[PDB]
């Protein structure tokens, strides 16, 4: 079974930087994987970030985001935040190759900006 | 405004190929991943194929693998399905569908029927199902046409009440048959005239047969 | 390949009644990456529930999803006339994407006997060279009916085909046609053509017959 695990709460930096590790468990040992940071609010959902990367090799970046890949976790750093950006941020890992395709959606991270 | 319009279905002889198209509207198509799903006549939903956001990753159902290709022209906002060595069992309505943000197939195309037969395009023969001598029932047997679909009315669409036009069935001949049937006053069996109007767009054919009581 | 089995095939419920649809998987399903779809015949599927329990934009309150692991239920709290449809559960957490075979939900009404009519082949058709004997079951409920063909009291097999209507909009009944295909040569070997039908609404089975000429 596919499980994605992100922290419950992160407070944001005085400058506007929130950082959180996003760990996943593949039943396979997949190589091409695609991470998406999502924002939830009511039934709606909005794209914040999206990255595709291959294995151990570096993360490729939506400009608002940066990160690192250190094994089977991804250190997603969001910046350029306003007080208005406080909400629920979902980690979405997709394992793309080799087969089978697996989809993983997290429980969400509450980011606070004050 | 979210819309998925597919086109270019129709008929193919077995072995020969056919490419389906689906054109997307009012979402930034680049951002959402896509699928095809078929539905064999009177059967369930079968996932056929998946395409990545870019197209750098493609997945195919076991039963089409080797024969079908999925592709996307992003700047044209269009999704395609190349189908290659078509079998009679590939006959289905083909749905294009969009994967939601969080995984389900949230938006679907309209449907496009692909018929895979060697059968020659043929208009119907229309035989009367004459009302019993010994409420009366009458009808038309719409026999040996190709391909689906056919339309039946009664008295130029002016008799709707009690009409039952059955689903077509596929015969051994590879041709289709159905009966339209209606039920009426036995009193008015002698007076009013009962004509069934059969329309077959794929061979451009209109046939009207008068249905008339027996000896 | 995560197989999905839904039960039953057919829910027979009156409008107003609660409907409970089951979906059971061959193995456990992710973190509830399981959808439900609705299909009113001649239309595309429409998404109803995702993430096992979350409702799709514009789907009304009466639709309701439960379950975890290998067991999932869709609840319709009251059946409105637009809800009588075919429903498919789907898993979407891993490839291949798979559906269940679907549960159809029909209107339940009181039992109705079919009215049976036998139609000999038309004169038109005989001259062409084949003979079609059409049998008609008109407006019956429920859908289970059996039709047997007898030519000179000998039972036919694999030379007849059936077709059934969708449940009548106005009265919730079905109609069925059995058509028997012989060749002109064949049709002229025998005298008595009989269509016998078994249905709930009939106290005993009914036969409809004619002799050629």
């Amino acid at each position: 079974a596919m499980h994605v695990a992100q922290p419950a709460v992160v407070l944001a930096s005085s400058r506007g930087i929130a950082s959180f590790v996003c760990e996943y468990a593949s039943p396979g040992k997949a190589t091409e994987v695609r991470v998406t940071v999502l924002r939830q609010a009511d039934s709606q959902v909005t794209e914040v970030c999206a990255a595709t990367y291959m294995m151990g090799n570096e993360l490729t970046f939506d400009s608002i985001c940066t990160g690192t890949s250190s094994g089977n976790q991804v250190n997603l750093t969001i910046q350029g935040l306003r007080a208005m950006d406080t909400g629920l941020y979902i980690c979405k890992v997709e394992l793309m190759y080799p087969p089978p395709y697996y989809l993983g959606i997290g429980n969400g991270t509450q980011i606070y900006v004050i | 405004q979210v819309q998925l319009v597919e086109s270019g279905g129709g008929v193919v002889q077995p072995g020969r190929s056919l490419r389906l198209s689906c054109a997307a509207s009012g979402f930034t198509f680049s951002s959402y991943t896509m699928h095809w799903v078929r539905q064999a006549p009177g059967k369930g939903l079968e996932w056929v194929t998946f395409i990545s956001y870019d197209g750098n990753n493609k997945y195919y159902a076991d039963s089409v693998k080797g024969r079908f290709t999925i592709s996307r022209d992003n700047s044209k906002n269009t999704l395609y399905l190349q189908m290659n060595s078509l079998r009679a069992e590939d006959t289905a309505i083909y749905y294009c569908a969009r994967t939601g943000w969080l995984g389900p197939f949230d938006y679907w195309g309209q449907g496009t029927l692909v018929t895979v037969s060697s059968a020659s395009t043929k208009g119907p023969s229309v035989f009367p199902l004459a009302p019993s001598s010994k409420t009366a029932a009458l009808g038309c047997l719409v026999k040996d046409y190709f391909p689906e679909p056919v339309t039946v009315s009664w008295n130029s669409g002016a008799l709707t009440s009690g009409v039952h036009t059955f689903p077509a069935v596929l015969q051994s001949s590879g041709l289709y048959s159905l009966s339209s049937v209606v039920t009426v006053p036995s009193s008015s069996l002698g007076t009013q005239t009962y004509i069934c109007n059969v329309n077959h767009k794929p061979s451009n054919t209109k046939v009207d047969k008068r249905v008339e009581p027996k000896s | 390949e995560i197989v999905l089995t839904q039960s039953p095939g057919t829910l027979s419920l009156s409008p107003g009644e609660r409907a409970t649809l089951s979906c059971r998987a061959s193995q456990s399903v992710g973190s509830s990456y399981l959808a439900w779809y609705q299909q009113k015949p001649g239309q595309a599927p429409r998404l109803l529930i995702y993430g096992a329990f979350s409702r799709a934009t514009g789907i009304p309150d009466r639709f309701s999803g439960s379950g975890s692991g290998t067991d999932f239920t869709l609840t319709i709290s009251r059946l409105e006339p637009e809800d009588f449809a075919v429903y498919y559960c789907q898993q979407y957490g891993s490839s291949p994407w798979t559906f269940g075979q679907g549960t159809k939900v029909e209107i339940k009404r009181t039992v109705a006997a079919p009215s049976v009519f036998i139609f000999p082949p038309s004169d038109e058709q005989l001259k062409s060279g084949t003979a079609s004997v059409v049998c008609l079951l008109n407006n019956f409920y429920p859908r289970e009916a059996k039709v047997q063909w007898k030519v000179d009291n000998a039972l036919q097999s694999g030379n007849s085909q059936e077709s059934v209507t969708e449940q009548d909009s106005k009265d919730s009944t079905y109609s069925l046609s059995s058509t028997l295909t012989l060749s002109k040569a064949d049709y002229e070997k025998h005298k008595v053509y009989a269509c016998e039908v078994t249905h709930q609404g009939l106290s005993s089975p009914v036969t409809k017959s004619f002799n050629r000429g």
